[PDB]
């Protein structure tokens, strides 16, 4: 019943597909070789508009401009909950924020869940957040109490493929470098879209792919769900960058389903697990009509 | 890193795992011709068993009762402990144990392992951090075995565990 | 004695050190995955002047110019000689008639380049004393002294199988790419023809790799290095030539301006002597 505000400060960052050879020596840099870069958060996403990169400050350094590369003139944070499922959280932030007319971006992983804030908007989300969560802030490696202070509709297009999220072990990614880099780079060169998902954060390792892609990868390196279940996507579209998560977190936070929200420049992703995809093409449309 | 372990029970047996299993004897022998290694300047070991049978394994724990005598639990890199015995008696009065395989409903990499004094069939286990798993399993001796006993600490990471002896 | 015209049509590429990070793309793409692209005949050697790439057509088209990249004006084509003597054979009479050529050595055969417009020239001296063959579709078919520099560092000549590559692709990626930025030389030799691998690298960085993998000689022999400066771009002959005579095993590899010979290490102490001679 905890709020922690986290030390990252974290840049987004929008690249074309064409010029991706043009950054590719940082991004392999920053993927593969940790000594060499003092980045702790790192995430990336891939789609077909454009790729997204999510990174702080000392690996925002590296990246030489250009034409190709949008940045977004904010300086995101980083807000955490300890205790609790999706449901849960989504409902007792998500939506009591999107009534203050605030943006909020959303980045899941495969051991936790953050959530991006604007760094003006700080005054707001503590006023608001202060009636549940004991909000703590983690400076020098140490949570310092907060006290309270007297601070007085877009189209729905749903991809006809399965996917698979996993993790690593951390010493094994030399033996697999090479296969994923030509996932990540020269493979690339309606029913169907092609999404990937890689983010590195505080030395851990979380992975969407399709289950085309997973053939290729040998299967006892690869850490995911024993049963072998499978998740399908929902998306919808609009402007870059009220926020779009809201759109589809709210609408499913009148259910109880385990969603995995991605936020992207443009898009909006959800993932729900198989078996329950009869349903979230009911409440949304069943929504998208009143 | 490699680590030893003494038998609980006999007082000339130990295990070393490195990479593999390796079962030794003291074999007590200065007056003697030696055969083989160089404990000291009166004692010397020989290998009894070996096995190499689990590639990255992470911690062992020797079984506390007595017929079996050789029961090992190696909890693997992927989550499941698998329980290995490395004997040569054959059929005592529990052959069903020789190999289990304790699985969590997520693969996570394991850290500790344990046993009870008191009730030997208790074996907690410790494993990595999850969004929507427990982290602290008790399991039951009595892919096989998939509902464990009492589960606890959702959402966290343990990294050590003791039973207290009262 | 029979000597063989291979297929293989060369351009011989110098990259600066500021701007390598831009070909980066085209570098893995040629060196790690076969089956990616149509190459048959890739070489690369690090040096404080520049880095040196010799491919082939098929690979000339993947790199794009630059304000970093300087391409020679000729194609060459690789020789190569099946049946010390090297010297004493090709060179010394190619070199007595105003014909430049680059050598590569590798771990496995010697390669010779001759320039393309001077295929008459090449062979009709040569072909007194060997006879001459050309491969068509796979089917053999009838037909001004500069000082001498000695590194004070130590070598080593190694090979790997295929197979292998990409349990040590990350180290080689960090020493290539990462790794960077009157002794003390920085030498690297890396070499894929037909599917075979040549590597050339200093003592210190072996101790990186894991030691069990990489296949070399089972004494521990290790090398030594020889420089001879050049502005152009015949360099190869001032140090072949004079140490054909005392009947040395050498080690030949040719870049964009400086020429390179490697000779044991038991007998450093006479090479060094024979080019004082003179």
């Amino acid at each position: 019943m905890e709020l922690h505000i986290l030390e990252h400060r974290v840049r987004v960052l929008s690249v074309a597909r064409p010029g991706l050879w043009l950054y590719t020596h940082p991004l392999i840099k920053l993927l593969f070789l940790p000594r060499r870069s003092r980045c702790k958060f790192f995430s990336l996403t891939e789609t077909p508009e454009d790729y997204t990169l999510m990174v702080d400050e000392e690996g925002f350094k590296e990246l030489p401009p250009s034409e190709f590369l949008q940045v977004a003139e904010a300086t995101w944070l980083v807000l955490n909950v300890s205790s609790a499922g999706v449901t849960k959280i989504a409902r007792s932030v998500i939506a009591p924020l999107a009534e203050h007319h605030v943006s909020v971006l959303m980045l899941s992983t495969y051991q936790t869940d953050f959530i991006l804030v604007r760094e003006q908007d700080l005054s707001v989300v503590i006023h608001t957040l202060a009636q549940e969560f004991d909000i703590y802030r983690e400076v020098g490696g140490e949570p310092v109490p907060v006290t309270r202070d007297d601070s007085s509709v877009h189209p729905i297009q749903s991809p006809q493929n399965r996917f698979c999220v996993l993790t690593l072990d951390p010493e094994t990614l030399p033996a697999i470098a090479t296969t994923l880099i030509d996932v990540l780079f020269y493979s690339h060169s309606p029913s169907s879209i092609t999404f990937f998902a890689f983010s590195l954060i505080e030395g851990y390792i979380s992975i969407v792919m399709d289950a085309e892609t997973q053939k290729k990868f040998p299967s006892d390196l690869l850490l995911t769900s024993s049963s072998g279940e499978l998740w399908r996507m929902v998306r919808i579209g609009g402007q870059p960058l009220c926020g779009i998560v809201a759109q589809i977190a709210g609408p499913l936070a009148a259910a109880d389903i385990s969603a995995y929200y991605i936020s992207t420049f443009n898009f909006a992703h959800a993932l729900v697990p198989e078996d329950g995809i009869g349903s979230v093409i009911e409440v949304l449309q069943r929504r998208q009509e009143g | 890193k490699p680590d030893i372990l003494w038998a609980p029970h006999h007082v000339d047996r130990f295990v070393v795992c490195d990479s593999e299993l390796s079962l030794y004897h003291v074999e007590s022998t200065v007056n003697s011709e030696l055969k083989s290694l160089r404990l000291s300047e009166d004692s010397a070991a020989t290998l009894l068993s070996i096995n190499s049978d689990t590639p990255y394994m992470k911690c062992v724990a020797w079984y506390l009762n007595y017929d079996p005598e050789c029961l090992l639990a190696v909890g693997q890199a992927n989550g499941r402990v698998v329980l290995t015995s490395l004997g040569q008696d054959h059929n005592s009065k529990f052959k069903d144990l020789i190999g289990k395989e304790f699985v969590p409903k997520h693969a996570r990499q394991c850290n500790t392992l344990a046993w009870n004094p008191l009730d030997s069939n208790w074996l907690a286990a410790g494993l990595d951090k999850h969004r929507a798993d427990f982290s602290v399993l008790i399991w039951d001796i009595c892919l096989l075995v998939t509902k464990p006993l009492y589960e606890l600490g959702q959402n966290d990471a343990c990294l050590s565990l003791c039973w207290l002896p009262r």
